[PDB]
RNA sequence: UUAUCCAUUUAUAGGGAUGAAUU
RNA sequence: UUUGUUUUGUAGCAAUAGUAAUUCGUAAUUAUCCGAAGUGGUAAGGACUAUCCUUGAAAAAAGGAGGGAACGGCUUUGUGCUUUGCUACUCUUAAUACUUGUAUG
RNA sequence: GAGAACUUUGAAGACUGAAGUGGAGAAGGGUUUCUUGUCAACUGUGAUUGAACAAGAGUUAGCCGCUCCUAAGGGAUAGCUGAAAAGUGUUUAAAGGGGUCCCCGUCUCAAAAGGGAAACAGGUUGAUAUUCCUGUGCCAAUAGUAUUAUGAGUUAGAUGGUAACAUAUAUAUAAAUGAACUCCUUUACAUAGGCUUUACACUCGGGGUGCGUUUUCUUUGCACUUUACCU
RNA sequence: ACGGACCAAGGAGUCUAGCAAAUGUGCAAGUGUAUAUGAUUCUUUAAACAUUUUACGCAUAAUUAAUG
RNA sequence: UAAAGCUAAAUAUAUGUAGGAGACCGAUAGCAAACAAGUACCGUGAGGGAAAGAUGAAAUAGUACUCAGGAAUGAGCAAU
RNA sequence: GAUGUUAGGAGGGCAAAUCCGCCGAAUUUAAGCAUAUAAUUAAGCGGAAGAAAAGAAAAUAACUAUGAUUCCUUUAGUAACGGCGAGUGAACAAGGACCAGCUCAAACGGUUAAUCCUUCGUUUGGUGCAAACCUUUCGACGGAAUUGUCGUU
């Protein structure tokens, strides 16, 4: 809820970071995307 | 863009001073990056590398001095001790392994495994 | 009382524990932060997740001619800390902002 | 009864029985029991079973960078004495 | 009775003739 | 020190804040903010009364009491203790200055 | 806007009807929040919308909680069991604290609804507010030595009051000797019934402001008239 | 009566142990060189070759609970 | 010659790493996994557990330009 | 005997294919099933190593005798066991691979523990650029040891 453990918060942050799409420039030298409503983190 | 061989000669205090300066520079770069800028965003990496090098040099120096301090004297700090696989450490020294009982030694001395060319 | 003939471990290496450089990571811009700087003489800094309020204050003191009245901090969901630093009335955050770059 | 065994009942499903688990990081730390279903956290052991071969394989030594073990590998081959650099120049 | 077993407590004076209570 | 009368104050917070206005300007002024009472819907408290073969947690923490251990300071002499001479002393808040790790969250 | 029944704005007409699709929270969720974009797919019709996609941005506390205490309980210490793994928790223990040697004494976890140091009001953001700002407070700390002031007591420890009991109002009621060792009390408690007191809420009558109705009628209908902790 | 909407790919008497008869082949009162050794054997060589300058199997004899 | 002990060799290895192989398999095969595979995802949990290779010699030839389109796309007398 | 954050040390966990203990089934086969069989197997738990374990005869034989273990070829699908059913099932010899033996206890030595260890050292060497190792003999101050170390077989 609105009162999380610090560790949990960190995990959430990490997940969020993971979520973001490939920086496009790489493509010139993702399958693991997630949606908060369809696949749960099961934390 | 200072390299290792130039830093080995410098006194520790001087090295420290250099390092602090480098750190300061890095901080500035970071600040710039944070602000809407992309001018010196690629310079930072080099600076970081330099800093790392400096740190390494200083660390090595520190280690050397420590080693000098703790020369012989039976026991030594576990870091300065010859770090090797635990099992190996546990294991008896080759000499120890060899060490036979007195009678056995005598026997060995008396009748060694001689070479006896057979024709 | 301990009386060790030789100390177990001697980390002769330069301290790993975060100094001022690394404690305080960078000033934050952002419209919010700019507003803060303008209206309430508060400087916003991204800082190490493991920096304490005292520590941050110390860093601030060291990194700039600034004195801090109060420091509020929060953990961002990017795994960084945001420190809201209110400066004492003697200082003008704007001028100090300018100085910082 | 609206809280029947199917859908009605699934609505009352709130509150973790297992959390993340320090040591394994696998959400199998039974909170109430204070024991990990996968590692047996508090028990000074890893809790692995020869009847769970797949499980064993998914958690063995080779899974996860081997921070130190990897570094050590090849040392034997080298057989370099400990604390020695190569000759300068 | 000493092995053993059970109980009791802070293991607290060897057996008989509707206040306070301590250095 | 007590009695009589008057003027104040939304008891301080408090009007500088709100709200409803009215303007003037490209934010400021002004005027308002208070006299009577009923309903008993909530909530809390109080004193009670009744029910029980049901009598309805514990500790951290705090307070009070009994009890009467110990007993001013300084100077000198002998081996913390004893003897001799002198009178501002024992408290207590707040402030301050100084060392000791940087003595407010 | 290429394109609109389902994007936005106005005007109607309607519903939800304080047991609300309204405010706050908990569990669970985890960036869904917000701004600027924006439409490949998804948004079972469309869609320019979106809880979608993209880029950023956003969560500030001594006082609100957790953090401390114990509860049902749990994990362990000593043992003792058991091949061990585990099962038990004083059953035959040399089991840290308080005072000036004695006197106590399993440890630790377990409540974000039990117990508990202390915070309120206005303002502010695109998104945070008892957390930021302005203002006013409160609580806990605060080493030693030395100065200071503040008042007590003495010339080793006040007084009043018949009594119930009261008294230090110094910026601030700070100060009313007290050790060991005890004894209490607070913490600290069920349910039902009514009765009372306060509070908010609602209402009524009047005055004061603005708005509404006016073919006719109405000294009229509605709105605002506010006041926090703390002392 | 059951199975089959359709199509593409996958999809089922195999492999080893010992025995058997069949037949092929070599040798034949013998046969099989087992392990293992040896080599002027070493990409193939984990095969091929060689068998110490009375091993054992099965067979050559059967029969009996059995000393035999 | 029990009720004390030690001791290399031959021998075993479906684990790990590193080599070398095949009358082996050839992307529904071969490890579950030729690919960001024990990955995504599912399960409270013990666990379960995929799909998914190929342009060309060369993208240092990955579609220029013109026209119609809101745009996608389409078409070209154009183009690799 | 407690006690020590005393000085110096060790154990714990991970990893298992081979390996060594324990502990321990059932499906299954017997055309049922109960002994048997699966199987001294799987799982469980504990422990090692590059191998482990075994090993230097309280061995086999009945010979003209062999001579630690292990492993292979063999004995041998044999002796034997087995509702004598299903099934199970060695060993000696023989041919090899490899071959390695030993020391404690006890006997003896008291004209004397001849032993051992901690700490502090002392000075010749050999390598290496260093880091480090590698050896060499020599005494102190402690202890341990007479409830027995060391030499002798
Ligand atoms: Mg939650
Ligand atoms: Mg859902
Ligand atoms: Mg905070
Ligand atoms: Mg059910
Ligand atoms: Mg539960
Ligand atoms: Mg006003
Ligand atoms: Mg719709
Ligand atoms: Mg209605
Ligand atoms: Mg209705
Ligand atoms: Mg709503
Ligand atoms: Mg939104
Ligand atoms: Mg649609
Ligand atoms: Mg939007
Ligand atoms: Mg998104
Ligand atoms: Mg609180
Ligand atoms: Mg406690
Ligand atoms: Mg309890
Ligand atoms: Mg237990
Ligand atoms: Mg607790
Ligand atoms: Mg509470
Ligand atoms: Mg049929
Ligand atoms: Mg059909
Ligand atoms: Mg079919
Ligand atoms: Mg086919
Ligand atoms: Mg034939
Ligand atoms: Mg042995
Ligand atoms: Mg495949
Ligand atoms: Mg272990
Ligand atoms: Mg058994
Ligand atoms: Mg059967
Ligand atoms: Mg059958
Ligand atoms: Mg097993
Ligand atoms: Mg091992
Ligand atoms: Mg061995
Ligand atoms: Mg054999
Ligand atoms: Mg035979
Ligand atoms: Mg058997
Ligand atoms: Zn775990």
């Amino acid at each position: 809820g609105s009162i999380k453990r610090f560790r949990l918060k960190q995990r959430l942050g990490k997940c969020r970071r993971q979520n973001r799409p490939v920086p496009h420039w790489y493509r010139l030298k993702n399958t693991k995307r997630r949606h908060w409503r369809r696949t749960k983190l099961g934390l | 863009n200072v390299k290792a061989y130039e830093l080995r000669t410098l006194k520790k205090k001087e090295l420290l001073d250099k390092l602090d300066e480098l750190k300061k520079e890095l901080s500035g770069l970071r600040i710039s990056k944070a602000l809407g800028n992309s001018a010196k965003n690629s310079k930072i990496h080099g600076v970081r590398k330099n800093v790392a090098r400096v740190l390494t040099v200083y660390n090595q120096k520190r280690k050397m001095e420590l080693r000098q301090l703790y020369k012989n004297k039976k026991f030594k700090p576990y870091n300065l001790r010859k770090k090797l696989t635990k099992n190996k450490r546990l294991q008896l020294s080759p000499k120890q392994k060899a060490a036979m009982t007195l009678r056995q030694k005598k026997k060995v001395q008396n009748f060694p495994q001689r070479k006896y060319l057979v024709v | 009382a301990r009386n060790p003939k030789c100390p177990r471990i001697v980390k002769s290496c330069h301290s790993k524990t975060l100094d001022k450089y690394g404690l305080i990571k960078y000033p934050l811009t952002s419209e919010k932060a700019m507003k803060k700087i303008e209206e309430i003489n508060t400087l916003v800094f991204m800082c190490d997740k493991r920096a304490n309020k005292k520590n941050i204050k110390k860093s601030v003191k060291n990194l700039f001619g600034i004195e801090c009245d109060k420091v509020n901090v929060l953990n961002t969901l990017n795994g960084d800390k945001k420190a809201y630093v209110r400066l004492s009335g003697e200082h003008d955050a704007l001028e100090v902002a300018n100085k910082i770059g | 009864g609206k809280a029947g065994k199917g859908t009605g009942s699934f609505g009352k499903r709130n509150g973790k029985t297992h959390f993340l688990c320090l040591r394994c990081g696998k959400r199998s730390y039974h909170l109430q029991k204070k024991k990990c279903a996968s590692c047996g956290y508090p028990s000074a052991k890893k809790r692995r079973f020869n009847w769970s071969v797949k499980a064993k394989r998914r958690n063995t030594t080779g899974t996860g960078r081997c921070r130190y073990i990897k570094t050590l590998r090849r040392k034997l081959k080298n057989k370099f004495t400990e604390g020695s650099t190569p000759k300068p120049k």
